[PDB]
């Protein structure tokens, strides 16, 4: 069964992709969805075997790379973290395969799309089940290749080509740092299997831990889209919608978070990497939360809300709170996928429009979509007793519960991020459903009200809801968004919970803050997020549909105009990256090709030699006049020169200088 | 008769049959190409037989023949682990290169086949000779056939390309020859089992290193000595390009394991920083210029320069994993560059008659089979895991990092830039819009021939990317013998 | 509507709106192939997995029904008194 | 509504069949046949790797120390 | 045009002319203050910098089996 989880999504993928002509559209969907659903059941069974009974399972098949000290196997370890990661990844992948049956029903390339969907699932599973750093790197690149293919799926569109390059290259920047960190682990410990690294971590040189830790933090930044290496993820919204929900919101964006949690036994022995994790997460929270409020596309708002939640996880990891980081990762994957799939319902309902400025109404047109989108939003803003409430809010008080200046500072930072999460959460639901219709007649024109005379049987298109495959995943994910956090907090948090005693997560006792978080945090700062959430929601809802001119007054101020543009333009990072990094590299290549390789290297090389030596050859040949009297004088002068050189005991250096001089003169014509 | 002599003899027989069969039957040129292809298959079958019998942990040369008839220049043949895989690469590549030109060679077909068959014998003899001066003789012997191959079958700029590769290689080689002749004078021979026991004094090693290095940097090539490759690898016929990039670039790498590591250990260790600066510069400069190269075959040719920099840095690492990774990368480069040259110089070029990138776009729409293999090959060029290219790049890069960290860190940036030019070139050709509006006719997809040379090459890189033990197991023991150094509590046991 | 496309382009994944008339029959064979390979993988896993703690007798641990390591332990532990 | 799977594999039009260029025999039967045979032959090749020989001596030496249990005690 | 008959291509003269300029550009390189400065920077300065840094850090560090109570520095 444990191997059968690994290979089953791969088997479906090769049938969907390399034999699509045999099974067709329906055969491809039946095989992939079947092969993912069966894998999901085995994952639920695995979560009970490994996690609840605390029986880790080791499996090694054949060696991969064997050189002296490095022995890397095709080997898999199931531990409490492994089965914890597999639950969101397999369930959401099963619900996104099903959702795609309806969503892409009119696309001409269903077989290839479902092959990509199942191949991504297999690479994600490899990434979390591998028992060594390098095999994880295979799934790390595996999900990156699958992400590039799925972002560029509609490959005749130029902008989706640019986005796919951005995701491939930006992640490769983080791959380069992950490779050096693996090189540093190999150099210090002799190989990279997890057990070896984690058994020797307390004893290795503290500077070595920093080098490895910083290296794997930078790789985590790219895959989890933190402020340094974040720009790819918003651009990844160019793929089809079920890709955004599965790959860029719920599972692959969490690989960086998984890397740090799996590395917790090592990075616990480096406060430097923990402190850098702590601030990097906080920056990412406010950075994206600010940007998302000023986005005009619904998928772009949701993408920046993913970036802000992933920052909350990295923030939590910086407080040595990997269990709370894992709890938020699992919980966020459920309700954030719900928002993406609910958004996909809207985009389908209004003929692919994605701009808030053309929504409005739809509240009576998409009641089921509105309900689950509202349910998901309250989970995102950590409304009390929702699923997201149990994870996010604990992260906040844990930041305060670590009574340190950095911990207090991140609390304030992440609180402001929470404020703007509420703001753009209000912005989505209101501009889509609650506001007046800013879109055209076609969206809202119903057959109940008579408008046409002869084109009455058809020609209404009233922006209705989707079919069963479109709506069933919404209902399921809605239920997880309400009860799953409450049902499961005692596992992931507990108070002295021993779910991760296989050492999947290591928390050094000196890094414990949970006691102070439960008892030492004042009640005012515990409920402060809810006071802010329940008020800025009132402030946001009042500013629209009641005021609606004040924000306009702000926009048309030069201060507000500049503020609006700066945040809409994502702190101008894409502008400055393109100007001074991408175009810098292209111009370096232009110089190298033009001034050196097709330039100076040719002239101080073969081409210059050809020019000069042909000239030298022709000038020397000019002396050969065939005048017998001239050759006679030439013999005579040569005779005298030989006599001089030997008679006067001349310095040999003089003779060589004379020869060089003669070539100089024959360089010059006439 | 030794099996190693059979390896060198079979292609000469095929040359004889090709040149005489007109007297036993206007013979169709299909018959000629059938003879040459079967000739390469038998040579491959013999190399497979040798490998089945080959022993992975012997420090004696295997399959050697006693001479007992010593002359001034006697060809001694022998094989060990550090040469066995280059012999296999040569005997696998040669049939694929023949099939890749099955239709595109339209005139002078007999001359083309005889040159390729002669190239097979000469390149194999380079890997099998047990004498350092024999190595130079085979290394330089391939130049006149290569000059003729380019000049009889090359594209519009074939004359300038043929001259460049001949004069660059000759010039570098003349400095290697002076280094070899000095060795021959001090030791009395260049036979491996005698010269490897000699201990040259340090200043002699330094001036021996220079002269061997000048030649190997011309042949790697390092950036700045690489315009012959940017000409010859592009102007060459497709079969010439495959042989030139898959096997001929590997000569300088196998040459380092015979001519520098065992006999110049002190000069090699003291000069590694000069080697690493050149290798680091080559990795960045070649990568940036590959990004701006608009000839599709020139872009695949320039990426060979960047990959060869990494195996060159791995070969000077003086670590087991760096040395094994260098051989692994050399082999993986041979399968990947062969496939990318087939994709560009054989599939795009035959269909369009042009090599300019500006005319290609959206080929996936009409050529799905080409785009599938082309993409997998572009992942191999980017060193994606599950290809043998990742295993070689990782091991080479780890050894370079451990030997000299700043050089490895710069060399590691190849993981970013090889992806950049591979993905950029893939996107512009297969993706990047609908089918190019410059195409008047529609294009057919891969023919069965094109499919099965790409599939075979893609098969080798992926199978060895998942189980690289198939090469490493036969590398470990012999490659131990070229490492230089000691551990304090492990050395001088009593 | 549905986009037009060339009928001469052969693609292994099907092409544009590809569904053969016999798609159920073909899907049945491939699903059978998938089951057969999966079962072989299942047999390998149930023999080569390694554990260091065994499950308690009264706990829901279905692998106890096929994994060689646990099956041997349970059979040996039944020999008591 | 779905379309019937179309397309010309190897560019062979539906009326005609594939024509052999002359390379197919040697390549499929000689080149690929020999590689398949070699792979079967390689299953029966004895292990001559330095690792296999060195693992056995390493096991005995760690049996000598208090690391590995001795199947044949004294 | 090149051996085997290829498909009809709308060979755009401007693009063809650009391709010809790139093949022949070596014939028109000249030494100027700009070209000499660029060539000197790429060929001498940057390589000698990496060479100097590689020289000065050769043998400086070793990671293998370094524990707490030890230094990465060797020299
Ligand atoms: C992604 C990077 C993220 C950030 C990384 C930060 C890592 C921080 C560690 C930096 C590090 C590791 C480099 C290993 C690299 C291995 C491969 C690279 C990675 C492979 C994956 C580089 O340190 C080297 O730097 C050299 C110069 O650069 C210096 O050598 C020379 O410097 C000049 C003459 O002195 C010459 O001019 C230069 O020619 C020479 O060479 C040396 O300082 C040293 O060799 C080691 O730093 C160490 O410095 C020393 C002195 O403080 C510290 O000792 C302290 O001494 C006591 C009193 O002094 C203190 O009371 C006490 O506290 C402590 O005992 C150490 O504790 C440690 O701090
Ligand atoms: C560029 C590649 C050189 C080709 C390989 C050379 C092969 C070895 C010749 C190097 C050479 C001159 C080098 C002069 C500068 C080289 C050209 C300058 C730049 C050219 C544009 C070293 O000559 C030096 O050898 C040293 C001892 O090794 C002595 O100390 C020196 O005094 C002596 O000058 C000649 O010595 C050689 O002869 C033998 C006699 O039996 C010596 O024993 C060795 O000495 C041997 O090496
Ligand atoms: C240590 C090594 C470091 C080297 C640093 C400098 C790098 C220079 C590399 C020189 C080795 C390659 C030279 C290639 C020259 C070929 C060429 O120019 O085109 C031939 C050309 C091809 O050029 P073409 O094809 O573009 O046009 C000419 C047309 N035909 C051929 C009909 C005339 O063919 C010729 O025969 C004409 C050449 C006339 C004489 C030119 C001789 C120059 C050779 C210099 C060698 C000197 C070495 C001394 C050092
Ligand atoms: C790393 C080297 C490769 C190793 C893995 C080798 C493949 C293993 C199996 C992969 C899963 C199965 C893939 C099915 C193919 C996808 C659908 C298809 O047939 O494409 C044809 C399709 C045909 O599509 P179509 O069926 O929709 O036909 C109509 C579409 N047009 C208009 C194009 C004709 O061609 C394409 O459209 C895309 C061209 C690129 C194909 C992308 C390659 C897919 C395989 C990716 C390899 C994954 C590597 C993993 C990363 C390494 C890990 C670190
Ligand atoms: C590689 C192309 C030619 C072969 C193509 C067909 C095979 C491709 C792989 C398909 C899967 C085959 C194995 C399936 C798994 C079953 C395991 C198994 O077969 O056990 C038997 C063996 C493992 O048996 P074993 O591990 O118990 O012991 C035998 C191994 N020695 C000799 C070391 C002791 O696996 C194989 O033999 C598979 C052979 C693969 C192909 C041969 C090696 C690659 C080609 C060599 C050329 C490399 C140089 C290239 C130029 C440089
Ligand atoms: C794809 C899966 C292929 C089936 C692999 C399992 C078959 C097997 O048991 O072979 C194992 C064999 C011996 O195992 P070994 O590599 O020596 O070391 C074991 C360390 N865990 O080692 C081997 O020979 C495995 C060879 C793997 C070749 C994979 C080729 C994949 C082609 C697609
Ligand atoms: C708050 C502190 C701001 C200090 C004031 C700085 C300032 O003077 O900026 C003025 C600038 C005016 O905008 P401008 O387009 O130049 O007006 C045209 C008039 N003809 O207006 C601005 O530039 C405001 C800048 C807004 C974007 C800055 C980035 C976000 C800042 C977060 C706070
Ligand atoms: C190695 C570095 C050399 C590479 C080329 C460097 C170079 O700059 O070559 C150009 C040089 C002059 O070429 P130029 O005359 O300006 O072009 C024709 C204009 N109508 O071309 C030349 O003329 C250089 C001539 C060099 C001749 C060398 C002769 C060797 C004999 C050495 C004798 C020692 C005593
Ligand atoms: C060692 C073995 C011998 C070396 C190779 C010599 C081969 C000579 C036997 C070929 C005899 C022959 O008949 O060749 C004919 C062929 C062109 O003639 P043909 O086919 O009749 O023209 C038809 C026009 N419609 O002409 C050819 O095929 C010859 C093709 C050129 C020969 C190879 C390219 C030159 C290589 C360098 C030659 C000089 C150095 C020798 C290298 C040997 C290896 C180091
Ligand atoms: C779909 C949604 C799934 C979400 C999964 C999320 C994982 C975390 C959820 C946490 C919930 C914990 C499980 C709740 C029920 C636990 C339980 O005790 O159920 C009882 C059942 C029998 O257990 P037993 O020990 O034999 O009781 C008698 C002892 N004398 O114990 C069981 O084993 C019943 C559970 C069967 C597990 C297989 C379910 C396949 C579907
Ligand atoms: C479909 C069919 C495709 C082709 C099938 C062949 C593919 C084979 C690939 C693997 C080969 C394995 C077979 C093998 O192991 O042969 C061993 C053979 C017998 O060994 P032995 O008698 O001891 O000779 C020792 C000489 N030193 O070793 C040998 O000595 C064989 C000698 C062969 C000599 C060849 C002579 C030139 C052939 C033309």
């Amino acid at each position: 069964m444990y191997l059968s989880i690994i290979i089953l999504p791969l088997l479906g993928s090769v049938v969907s992709g390399f034999f699509g002509r045999k099974v067709g559209v329906s055969g491809a969907q039946l095989i992939t969805c079947s092969s993912v659903i069966i894998t999901t059941i085995l994952s639920i069974i695995a979560f009970f075997e490994v996690g609840f009974n605390n029986i880790p399972v080791t499996i090694n098949i054949f060696r991969w790379i064997d050189s002296e000290w490095f022995i890397i196997n095709w080997g898999f370890q199931y531990d409490s973290l492994t089965v914890s990661m597999l639950i969101p990844v397999l369930i959401i992948s099963s619900l996104v395969h099903i959702y795609s049956i309806s969503y892409m029903s009119s696309d001409p390339h269903n077989q290839r799309f479902f092959s990509y969907l199942s191949l991504f699932t297999f690479m994600m599973i490899i990434l979390v089940t591998a028992n060594n750093y390098l095999l994880m790197f295979v799934g790390w690149e595996g999900v990156g290749v699958c992400s590039y293919l799925l972002v560029s799926f509609w490959f005749t569109r130029i902008a989706a080509n640019q986005s796919s390059i951005s995701a491939f290259l930006t992640n490769r920047v983080g791959d380069c740092f992950l490779t050096v960190g693996m090189f540093a682990i190999l150099w210090s410990l002799g190989n990279l299997d997890y057990a070896t690294v984690f058994s020797l971590a307390p004893y290795i040189n503290s500077n070595v831990v920093i080098i490895i830790g910083i290296c794997l933090l930078i790789g985590a930044m790219a895959k989890s889209s933190q402020v340094g290496l974040h720009v790819w993820l918003p651009m990844a919204m160019e793929g089809p919608t079920p890709v955004s929900a599965l790959i860029h919101a719920a599972t692959m964006v969490t690989a960086g978070v998984y890397l740090l949690m799996r590395s917790s036994p090592l990075i616990e022995y480096s406060s430097t990497v923990l402190l850098l994790c702590l601030w990097l997460g906080a920056i990412t929270t406010v950075f994206s939360s600010l940007i998302g409020l000023f986005q005009q596309d619904i998928k772009k708002v949701i993408a920046y809300s993913t970036m802000s939640q992933l920052g909350m996880m990295v923030l939590s990891i910086g407080l040595s709170s990997y269990n709370i980081a894992l709890f938020h990762l699992v919980n966020h994957a459920f309700y954030k996928a719900l928002l993406f799939l609910g958004a996909g319902s809207v985009i389908h309902a209004v003929a692919d429009n994605q701009d808030f400025r053309k929504f409005g109404g739809l509240i009576s047109y998409l009641p089921l979509t509105y309900s689950v989108m509202l349910i998901a939003s309250l989970s995102l803003v950590a409304f009390p007793f929702m699923t997201g409430f149990y994870s996010k809010d604990f992260i906040l008080e844990s930041a305060y519960g670590q009574f340190s200046f950095s911990g207090v500072a991140v609390y304030i930072i992440a609180t402001i991020g929470a404020i703007f999460t509420t703001l753009y959460s209000v912005k989505v639901l209101y501009l889509t459903f609650l506001s007046n219709p800013n879109g055209p007649r076609t969206y809202y024109r119903l057959a109940i009200d008579n408008f046409f005379s002869a084109q009455a049987i058809k020609s209404y298109k009233p922006a209705h809801e989707g079919d069963f495959f479109l709506t069933l995943p919404l209902v399921i994910l809605a239920l997880f968004s309400i009860f799953f956090g409450f049902i499961t907090k005692d596992i992931f948090i507990g108070l002295g919970s021993n779910f991760f005693v296989d050492n999947s997560l290591f928390i050094h006792p000196i890094h414990e803050i949970m006691i102070d978080t439960e008892f030492a945090v004042p009640v005012l700062f515990k409920l402060l997020p809810f006071i802010f959430t329940i008020s800025f929601s009132v402030i946001a809802l009042t500013l629209s549909e009641l005021l609606s001119e004040l924000v306009i007054y702000f926009k048309f101020s030069r201060f507000g105009y500049n503020i609006f543009g700066f945040f809409n333009q994502r702190f101008l990072i894409e502008f400055f990256y393109n100007k001074y990094i991408t175009n810098l590299i292209l111009n370096l290549g232009g110089q190298i090709t033009k001034i050196l390789d097709k330039g100076s290297i040719e002239l101080f090389g073969p081409y210059g030699l050809e020019r000069g030596l042909v000239k030298l050859s022709k000038n020397i040949s000019s002396l050969s006049t065939s005048h017998v009297t001239t050759y006679a004088l030439y013999i005579l002068v040569g005779f005298i020169l030989y006599l001089i050189y030997n008679n006067l005991l001349l310095d040999y250096s003089y003779l060589l200088l004379i020869i060089i001089l003669l070539l100089l003169l024959m360089m010059i014509g006439e | 008769m030794s099996l190693l002599y059979v390896l060198l003899i079979i292609p000469i027989i095929g040359i004889f049959l090709i040149s005489t069969i007109d007297s036993f039957y206007f013979f169709n040129v299909s018959y000629y190409k059938k003879i040459a292809l079967i000739t390469t298959i038998l040579n491959l079958i013999v190399s497979l037989i040798i490998y089945i019998l080959f022993d992975f942990s012997n420090n004696q040369f295997q399959f050697i023949q006693e001479n007992l008839d010593l002359s001034f220049y006697d060809i001694y043949l022998g094989v060990d682990g550090v040469s066995i895989y280059f012999v296999l690469l040569t005997t696998i590549i040669m049939p694929i290169a023949l099939v890749s030109n099955w239709n595109s060679i339209t005139n002078n077909i007999k001359s083309y086949l005889i040159i390729m068959l002669l190239l097979e014998t000469l390149l194999l003899a380079v890997f099998l000779v047990l004498d350092v001066l024999l190595f130079y003789i085979f290394f330089e012997s391939i130049l006149p056939p290569l000059f003729i191959l380019i000049g009889l079958f090359g594209s519009s700029n074939k004359v300038r390309a043929s001259f460049y590769i001949f004069l660059y290689t000759l010039l570098g080689s003349l400095f290697l020859l002076l280094s070899i002749l000095t060795m021959s004078s001090i030791v009395g021979t260049t036979y491996f089992d005698v010269l490897l026991k000699s201990s040259f004094e340090y200043t002699t090693q330094l001036f021996l290193f220079f002269g061997i290095f000048i030649a190997f940097a011309v042949k790697t090539p390092v950036w700045g000595l690489n315009s012959w490759l940017l000409r010859a690898h592009v102007e060459s016929p497709l079969g010439g390009s495959i042989v030139l990039a898959a096997i001929v670039l590997k000569l300088s790498l196998y040459g380092v394991f015979r001519l520098i590591l065992p006999i110049l250990p002190q000069a090699s260790l003291n000069l590694t920083y000069i080697v690493y600066a050149i290798g680091a510069i080559t990795v960045l400069y070649a990568s940036f210029s590959t990004l701006r190269t608009v000839d599709v075959k020139e872009l695949i040719a320039y990426s060979s320069v960047a990959h060869a920099a990494i195996y060159l840095m791995g070969v000077f690492s003086n670590t087991i994993q760096g040395l094994e990774g260098a051989i692994l990368l050399g082999l993986a480069h041979g399968f990947v560059s062969s496939g990318l040259f087939i994709c560009a110089g054989g599939i795009l070029y035959d269909r369009t008659g042009t090599r300019l990138i500006y005319f290609f776009r959206g080929l996936t729409q009409i050529m799905p089979l080409f785009s599938l293999f082309f993409f997998i090959l572009c992942l191999g060029n980017a060193g994606t895991p599950l290809t043998l290219n990742f295993v070689g790049e990782f091991m080479s890069l780890y050894g370079t990092l451990e030997r000299l960290p700043i050089a490895g860190m710069l060399a590691s940036t190849s993981i970013i830039f090889s992806a950049a030019y591979s993905i950029y070139m893939y996107n512009r050709i297969a993706f990047g819009g609908s089918v190019s509006l410059y195409f008047i006719d529609c294009f057919r997809d891969l023919t069965k021939r094109e499919f099965f040379i790409l599939f075979t090459l893609v098969s080798f890189t992926v199978i060895l990317g998942i189980y690289p033990s198939f090469v490493l197991d036969g590398l470990h023991y012999n490659i131990s013998s070229v490492v230089y150094g000691i551990e304090p509590n492990a050395s001088y046991l009593t | 509507p549905k986009i037009p496309y060339p009928k001469h382009v052969w693609s292994p994944a099907g092409g544009w709106y590809a569904q053969p008339a016999n798609w159920k029959q073909n899907t049945a064979i491939f699903g059978l192939v998938i089951f057969g390979i999966t079962a072989m993988v299942w047999k390998y896993s149930a023999e080569h997995e390694v554990r260091h703690k065994m499950p308690e007798p009264d706990r829901f641990y279905p692998s106890r029904y096929w994994v060689k390591q646990i099956k041997d332990y349970e059979r040996a532990q039944k020999e008591k008194q | 509504q779905y379309d019937p799977p179309t397309g010309w594999l190897w560019g062979v039009r539906p009326g005609e069949k594939y024509q052999n260029e002359g390379w197919e025999g040697p390549f499929f039967y000689g080149f690929w046949g020999s590689l398949i045979v070699f792979a079967i032959a390689y299953a029966y090749k004895p292990d001559t790797s330095i690792q296999t020989w060195a693992l056995e001596e390493a096991r005995r030496r760690l049996e000598a120390e208090g690391i590995l249990e001795d199947p044949n005690p004294t | 045009m090149a051996g085997l008959q290829h498909y009809k291509i709308a060979m755009d003269p401007a693009l063809v002319r650009l391709g010809s300029m790139i093949s022949n550009r070596y014939k028109y390189f000249r030494w100027t203050k700009r070209t000499a400065l660029v060539s000197f920077m790429y060929v001498v300065v940057v390589p000698s910098t990496i060479g100097y840094l590689a020289y000065k850090t050769d043998g400086l560090w070793d990671l293998r089996a370094k524990r707490r109570g030890d230094l990465i520095s060797e020299r």
